[PDB]
């Protein structure tokens, strides 16, 4: 929602739709991902999250 | 570079009529007149190298060939598919409902 | 292949598997029972009544 | 005269009808005639499958197998037109028939190597000038060899090639390339080869029996793995009829 | 929602007339239906050929059209294959064939109008349902 709010706002200021999506910040991007979301474990499923989907 | 040949066959006009030479026979059903005496003519007389051959079946009645010109318009060919028409296939897809 | 007791049972004449093949190369042996897995196994079924006989 | 209570789990279901070792006759073909073969069966009695060679690349060996799927493995109640062609050779076009039979058989070792044993679309021919068939006639040809699944077939996670997932569902995030042969199906389409030696024939029915031996490739998982070449050697049997 | 006379208003014919059943008539319908044709047609399919189902798109579309009273009642005495080719009474339930399927040695002609108008009114209320078989349970 807030990705989406920060675009709209790009593009009523007039950017194109490349400048306003290039001005999200991937720190917020990969907020927006489930990869991060805590209730997508699995108990015996050990160590960090980078052991799974990967090192971002 | 491997492909799904089904998936695409889907992209060409096999996804969008039905093709003599590879859908299944209860397709037909979906045109009046079709289901099931033409139907079988069809795939047994399969393939056809252009949709009007399909004309062209012997022992067809003429009233049998006016389904076919009125039925043309949502016919197509495209090249065999052994995937799809194997198994027998073309007569029982394994899909019921 | 770090094979130990392999060759033993090789020295002695045990060839063959019950699945079929030999340590020469062949196909479609009959090794009879005798087999590497059949020595293993009277082994197995040795140490048991052995055990059995040193609780008594 | 048997019946189905007479044969029934006895094992004779999957043998070919035999000739005994009084027919050593000849059949006549008149070269105006129409013929058919009404009934033509393959009894397989040894299945061989080609060694992968170590690395050596010398000649691989056919090697012996043994069957796991018990007495399934027999074609039968194949029927086709018999041509006769202008330069006195004939043809068997096959039709129809139980033409195909799924087998299992297991190696040294336990390798497991299932195959569509078959004959499908058979088209074989006899040498040139064939006046009689006689106990000196073969046929040769050959056949097609379809995937030994067909497109519906879906592997232990869903995966098939006219329906099931397209991914590797279990591993949402793993990279797809080294998973796309597993995840993208083929379906196999391949010749095979195929003698049949004329050992008997009873001129005055029209049947003949004989040996066989074909060869073609076994089952690759609709392109997961290498197929292995696999040779099956048998008796068979044929009515030959005026049609 | 109720079951209304517009609901229960169906094509009589394929020339534009109408009939509107009562709801005993719907009713009685669904008995008779239940009662001769629901072993192999329930919810609208067919079991023993699921090619073809009951839907009212699909019976307009049969030949001759079935998507009216007058077209189903016709099926009912003299059942055809989906074009009209062949008559099929020796294997599909009709009153030509009641000697060989017993339960419809006594359908009335009423009665058969009253499974007919099942037929139209149901897909009606059940939509997709109707046809649809198990993805729609
Ligand atoms: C409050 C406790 C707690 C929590 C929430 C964490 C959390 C975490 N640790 Mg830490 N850790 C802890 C205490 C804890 N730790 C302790 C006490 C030690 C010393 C052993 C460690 C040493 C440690 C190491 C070395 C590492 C972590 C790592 C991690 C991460 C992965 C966790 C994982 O994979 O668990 C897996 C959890 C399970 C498989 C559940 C175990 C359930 C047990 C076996 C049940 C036993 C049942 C019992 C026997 C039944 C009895 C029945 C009887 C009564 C009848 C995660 C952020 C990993 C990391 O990523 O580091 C950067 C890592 O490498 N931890
Ligand atoms: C019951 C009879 C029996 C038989 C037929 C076998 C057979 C076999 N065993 Mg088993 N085994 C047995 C009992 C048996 N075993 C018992 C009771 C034990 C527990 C001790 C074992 C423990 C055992 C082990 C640990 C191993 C085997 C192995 C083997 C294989 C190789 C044998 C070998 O190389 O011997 C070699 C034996 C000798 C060289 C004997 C030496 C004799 C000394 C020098 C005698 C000296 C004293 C004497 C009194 C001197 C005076 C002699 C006089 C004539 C002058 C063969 C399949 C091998 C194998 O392949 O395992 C799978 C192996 O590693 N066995
Ligand atoms: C005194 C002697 C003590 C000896 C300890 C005995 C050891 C027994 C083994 C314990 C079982 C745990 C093994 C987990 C599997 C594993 O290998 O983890 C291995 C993991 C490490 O995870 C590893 O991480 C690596 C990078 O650091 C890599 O990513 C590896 O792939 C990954 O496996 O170890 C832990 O995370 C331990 C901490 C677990 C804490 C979780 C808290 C939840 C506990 C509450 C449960 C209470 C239940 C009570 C019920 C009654
Ligand atoms: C009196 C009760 C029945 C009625 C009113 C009825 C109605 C119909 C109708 C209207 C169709 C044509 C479908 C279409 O055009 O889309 C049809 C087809 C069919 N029905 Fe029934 N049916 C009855 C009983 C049964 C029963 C009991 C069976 C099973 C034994 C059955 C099996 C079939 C089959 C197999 C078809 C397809 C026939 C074909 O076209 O080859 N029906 N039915
Ligand atoms: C001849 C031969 C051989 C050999 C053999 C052998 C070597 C054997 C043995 C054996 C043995 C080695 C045996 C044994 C045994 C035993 C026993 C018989 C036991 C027992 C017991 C008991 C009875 C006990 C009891 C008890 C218990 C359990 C617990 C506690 C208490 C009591 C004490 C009561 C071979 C194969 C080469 C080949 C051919 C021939
Ligand atoms: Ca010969
Ligand atoms: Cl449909």
């Amino acid at each position: 929602q807030e990705i989406n709010r920060r675009v709209q706002a790009s593009l009523a200021s007039g950017a194109t739709l490349e400048e306003a999506w290039s001005a999200i910040p991937e720190k917020l991007a990969f907020y927006d991902y489930i990869g991060n979301n805590p209730a997508k474990g699995g108990l015996f499923r050990t160590g960090p999250m980078n052991k799974g989907d990967g090192i971002a | 570079e491997l492909v799904n040949v089904v998936d695409e066959k889907l992209g060409t006009a096999y996804g969008e009529k039905i093709d003599l030479n590879n859908t299944n026979i209860a397709a037909f059903i979906q045109y009046r007149g079709l289901y099931p005496t033409l139907a079988k003519l069809i795939v047994k007389n399969a393939p056809y190298e252009s949709v009007e051959d399909v004309l062209n079946i012997p022992g067809l009645t003429e009233r049998q060939k006016q389904i076919l010109r009125e039925n043309l318009e949502h016919f197509t060919v495209t090249e065999v598919e052994t995937a799809l028409v194997e198994g027998g296939d073309r007569y029982n897809n394994g899909l019921y409902k | 292949q770090g094979m130990f007791v392999l060759p033993f049972m090789a020295r002695l004449g045990v060839t063959g598997s019950w699945s079929g093949w030999s340590i020469t190369g062949e196909t479609g042996i009959d090794p009879g029972f005798w087999s590497f897995e059949g020595v293993a196994l009277a082994h197995i079924v040795l140490s048991g009544l052995l055990f059995l006989a040193a609780c008594w | 005269t048997l019946t189905y209570d007479d044969i029934v789990g006895t094992g004779l279901a999957n043998k070919c009808p035999t000739l005994d070792d009084t027919a050593r006759g000849a059949y006549p073909i008149d070269s105006s005639q129409t013929y058919r073969i009404a009934r033509l069966c393959l009894q397989p009695t040894t299945f061989l499958v080609k060694e992968e060679p170590k690395n050596k690349r010398q000649e691989a060996e056919f090697v012996p197998t043994k069957l796991v799927t018990r007495e399934t493995t027999s074609l039968d109640q194949i029927q086709g037109e018999l041509k006769v062609n202008s330069d006195g050779s004939l043809t068997f076009v096959e039709e129809d028939g139980i033409d195909f039979q799924p087998v299992t058989v297991q190696m040294a070792g336990g390798e497991r190597i299932p195959l569509l044993f078959t004959v499908k679309n058979l088209v074989a021919s006899t040498q040139p000038n064939v006046t009689s068939i006689t106990t000196s006639t073969d046929f040769k040809g050959e056949f097609n060899v379809p995937s030994y699944r067909t497109a519906n077939f879906l592997d232990p996670k869903g995966r098939g090639l006219a329906s099931g997932y397209d991914s590797a569902i279990a591993l949402p995030q793993a990279k797809e390339e080294e998973l796309a042969r597993a995840n993208v199906k083929r379906f196999s389409l391949t010749k095979g080869q195929i003698s049949l030696n004329v050992a008997k024939v009873d001129g005055r029915t029209g049947e003949i029996a004989g040996t066989f031996e074909s060869e073609q490739l076994s089952d690759d998982d609709m392109g997961a793995h290498e197929p292995h070449e696999v040779k099956i050697q048998g008796v068979f049997y044929a009515s030959i009829e005026p049609a | 929602a109720e079951l209304t006379p517009e609901v229960l208003t169906v094509p009589l014919n394929s020339e534009g007339k109408t009939i509107t059943l009562t709801e005993k008539q719907y009713l009685e319908g669904k008995r008779l239906f239940q009662y001769a044709c629901a072993s192999c047609h329930v919810g609208g399919i067919t079991k023993t050929n699921p090619s073809l189902d009951l839907r009212t798109e699909t019976l307009a579309l049969a030949t001759p059209p079935r998507d009216n009273i007058e077209g189903l009642v016709d099926y009912m005495k003299n059942p055809t294959t989906y074009d009209g080719e062949q008559e099929i009474a020796e294997v599909h339930p009709s009153l030509r064939s009641a000697d060989i399927f017993p339960k419809m040695r006594n359908l009335t002609e009423k009665d058969l109008v009253a499974i007919a108008g099942h037929i139209l009114v149901e897909p009606k209320i059940l939509g997709d349902k109707w046809g649809g078989g198990k993805v729609y349970y």
